[PDB]
């Protein structure tokens, strides 16, 4: 009557089953960290153009929030404030990604910078809504 | 009453999950809401109706009804055998240890099967898998949802399997038997269950439930033919053969190539992660080492059942 | 010479030290979570308003990711799409929370729904970009 | 030579380590760059320079540093106290083994402290910290950058503390002694270390270092003079006693008011996960419950002080 090895086998199959679930969420809720890739192109000074390019998975949902990732982990607001815009491609649906290396225009992109050239990034934003952060 | 109850645990071991099923199945039906808000209602039944139509969902209930009805199949193998059995196998001129050991074990197989075999059946009938169709284990791949009797029968073999691994783990006979290989079929067993519910692969997994299901149904009625000492037994152990070469061997390598062939081609095959589609080049191998490794403990099995038709074809 | 003790104890500090560390870097790029609180407010239908409120540390960049991961998670762009707008509080520091509950207007707010209603987050939002997703 | 390197590893315990070291500064001295741009300098050198000023940063090669010279601390004890104290306390006549070992295991200490003492009060001399100021302990809390020397003492202490953890743990003596609460006060010395140096709370660490390390070293002297039986014992007794009382136990009562107190009202009190500020409500009951644990096992040996006072005030 191992009762012990009955308990140690049960408990190791919750922790599977909690591990199976929990990979299940998280890359459900964190899954433009697999589909999407950010793009940086820096443009003059510390401003940079923001993207994310993957398959039929990066839909624009998965663009935004890899821009918007990229945006407030790669600047540091308490060091000095920042500045940026994003631009939709409207021109373009959801999903519009193929699988294959040949995908066009994103459906976001953006430009940040800080407000040392703040001026950069107005001119760079042509009249979409600037974000100050 | 103590030493009432350790006698009456030591010879019938079934009173204790009968009390625990009495006692939760009367908290629930003397009651008002025996519908979904009810506390008990998620280990009694299978819960996440979607709306009111006939498809359920997953969750952690799944788990709650899963644990309940391990106790009730504990509950009911140990009655079973004992109370009906025990009268059957000795009216019946059976006379020995080992004999009546293994009529026993292959008897309640024999009722299980009979019972889960039809079930799965008529479940494949109610559906566009019938007559293992392989296009329809893949075409609506994502399957978040499964009917009533559907999920019930699915969660009832989980279960069922579940409490078998729990007692070969909870040791209460001597191990040796001269078969180990049945541990490692019960964890690939259990494995192909769980991730089979988890990742949305019911429709897949439904055609071996039923393979195994009618295979184990004929092998148990053999060998209790066997056990009798009938000599009807061997016009039985042909038809089994004949059942489990096709219904196992050619079901299963056709299901092994439709893996293979229109895993990539029916349905969706690019990965997404947002959506729950899982169906894609990096699970095919998963999918494959699975009902692979599980082919491979039958195939064992059919070189041990050719070896006995052998030394019953020069002796 | 208990060789295996001295290896078990500095197995057991290192991932002791490697636990600290990722709360460190885990909690200081996820510090949202811990500063803001989401505050939603249905308005009609399908549409919501989102903002965050927490002390001084959920500055307009906590703000800012807490909206969007409400948006992106509690939407499901797949189903149906939505359409959203970010408003920015340009009368407000990036740090303006108080200490006690006595907090004033948020940096950022946001009206969120579904294409199915979309006239409304049109004039809801005033005249904001509007993004699509 | 298997039979040669056996035979000297067994007697000169500090061989292995001293070829490792020299193997190491050789690979890193004879070379082209010296800079950061080497892989041996994350081990020979203290790492994460700000720009060139004197200030240093935290990361991984510190756990190197603190791995290679733990190695540099093992082959340090073994070689200085065979070559050394061997001659030294056999010259001197010791006849004892009881003597020989603790006279052997306080000569060390006096040595060790007695460089590692004035080195911090040095490094608390060129800050704001003169004379165990508390409110510089606390006013420019989060702290990410440590001076040079300020660095290499903090992280030399703590490898030394580590290799004597580590000769605690993989045992090469009887156990037994018969004081245990040893293992405790190592392991809260090891957590107050790591601890400090990770959540940026160096300068707060630093005068605990220098009021540990004088009272060690006129303990170790006191030991000393006793084990030789030289009869000017009790006047280093007593100024061991006053110096533990005031250096241990009021400056760290003082320290521990100074966390009630001014860790509330001095620099940052407001949580930030996002600035790294963690001095906070949260953070103030582990500081005072990690540093009352370091002084109640320091009220532990107060107590047995104060106990060999009384045996020698009445015998
Ligand atoms: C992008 C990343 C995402 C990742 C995504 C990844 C996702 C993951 C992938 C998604 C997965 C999807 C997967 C989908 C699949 C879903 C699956 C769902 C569930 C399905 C599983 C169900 C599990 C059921 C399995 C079972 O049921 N598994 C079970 C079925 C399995 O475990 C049990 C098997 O049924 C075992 C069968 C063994 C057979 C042998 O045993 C037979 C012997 C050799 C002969 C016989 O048996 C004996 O030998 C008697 C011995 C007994 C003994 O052997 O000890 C005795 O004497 O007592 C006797 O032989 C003799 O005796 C002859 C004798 C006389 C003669 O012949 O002259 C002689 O010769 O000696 C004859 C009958 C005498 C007749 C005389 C005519
Ligand atoms: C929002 C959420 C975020 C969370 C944020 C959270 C962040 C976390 C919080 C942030 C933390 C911040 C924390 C900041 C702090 C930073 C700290 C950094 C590092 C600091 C640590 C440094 C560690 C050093 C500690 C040490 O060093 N710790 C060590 C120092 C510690 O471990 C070792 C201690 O020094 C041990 C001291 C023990 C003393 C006794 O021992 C003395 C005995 C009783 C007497 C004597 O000693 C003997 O008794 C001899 C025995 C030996 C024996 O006892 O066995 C023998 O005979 O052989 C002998 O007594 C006799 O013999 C008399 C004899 C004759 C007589 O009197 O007539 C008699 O009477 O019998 C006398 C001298 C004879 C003289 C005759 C005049
Ligand atoms: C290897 C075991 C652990 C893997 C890493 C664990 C990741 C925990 C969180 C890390 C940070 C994180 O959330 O990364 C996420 C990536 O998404 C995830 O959290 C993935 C979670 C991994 C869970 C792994 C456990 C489950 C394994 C299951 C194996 C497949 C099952 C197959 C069954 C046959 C991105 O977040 P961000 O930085 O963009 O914000
Ligand atoms: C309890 C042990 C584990 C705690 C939960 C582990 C969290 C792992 C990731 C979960 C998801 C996640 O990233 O939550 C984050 C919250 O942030 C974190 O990941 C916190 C990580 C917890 C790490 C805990 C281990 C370290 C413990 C150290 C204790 C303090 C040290 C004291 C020393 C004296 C929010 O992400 P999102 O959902 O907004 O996107």
């Amino acid at each position: 009557p191992k009762i012990f090895n009955l308990f140690r086998v049960c408990f190791i199959s919750l922790l599977l089953i909690a591990a199976v679930e929990y990979f299940k969420y998280g890359t459900r809720i964190n899954y433009e960290w697999f589909h999407c890739t950010p793009i940086k192109e820096p443009q003059s000074g510390s401003v940079i153009k923001l993207w994310a390019r993957g398959g039929p998975s990066c839909d624009k949902r998965g663009e935004y929030k890899t821009i918007v990732k990229r945006i407030t982990r790669d600047y540091e607001p308490n060091d000095e404030h920042l500045s940026f815009c994003i631009i939709e491609n409207d021109n373009v649906p959801p999903v519009h990604y193929p699988i294959h290396e040949d995908k066009g225009e994103p459906g976001y992109v953006a430009y940040v910078g800080y407000d040392t050239d703040s001026e950069l990034v107005q001119e760079l934003c042509a009249d979409s809504t600037i974000y100050h952060m | 009453i103590w030493f009432s109850f350790r006698e009456i645990s030591y010879r019938h071991a079934w009173i204790a999950p009968l009390m625990i099923l009495i006692a939760v199945y009367s908290a629930y039906f003397t009651s008002g809401n025996t519908t979904k808000t009810n506390v008990l209602h998620r280990f009694v039944a299978v819960s996440y109706q979607i709306g009111d139509t006939n498809a359920y969902g997953k969750g952690i209930n799944d788990l709650c009804f899963v644990f309940y009805y391990m106790i009730f199949f504990t509950f009911l193998r140990e009655f079973l055998m004992d109370v009906v059995i025990r009268p059957f196998a000795i009216r019946l001129h059976v006379t020995s240890k080992h004999r009546i050991k293994r009529i026993m074990e292959q008897m309640y197989a024999i009722f299980y099967t009979g019972v889960s075999g039809p079930f799965g059946i008529y479940c494949m009938y109610h559906s566009d898998l019938w007559f293992f169709n392989t296009k329809a284990m893949y075409r609506t791949y994502p399957d978040f949802t499964n009917p009533f009797l559907f999920k019930v029968f699915y969660l009832g073999q989980a279960a069922f399997w579940a409490q078998q691994a729990c007692i070969l783990v909870l040791q209460l006979e001597k191990p040796r038997k001269d078969h180990n290989e049945l541990t490692f079929h019960h964890i690939v067993t259990l494995l192909l269950i769980w991730s089979s519910y988890v990742f949305h692969f019911t429709k897949m997994g439904l055609p071996i439930y039923i393979t195994m299901d009618v295979s184990d149904f004929l092998l148990s009625f053999s060998k209790t033919l066997n056990y009798l000492d009938s000599g009807l037994a061997f016009f039985s152990f042909a038809i089994f053969v004949v059942a489990w070469i096709y219904l196992r061997h050619y079901i299963n390598l056709k299901i092994l190539w439709s893996v293979l062939t229109q895993f990539r081609t029916e349905g969706n095959y690019v990965l997404n992660f947002a959506t729950q589609q899982y169906k894609c080049w990096i699970s095919l191998p998963i999918v494959f080492v699975l009902i692979g490794a599980l082919q491979l403990v039958n195939l064992y099995w059919l070189f041990l059942i050719f070896r006995v038709l052998y030394r019953i074809l020069w002796r």
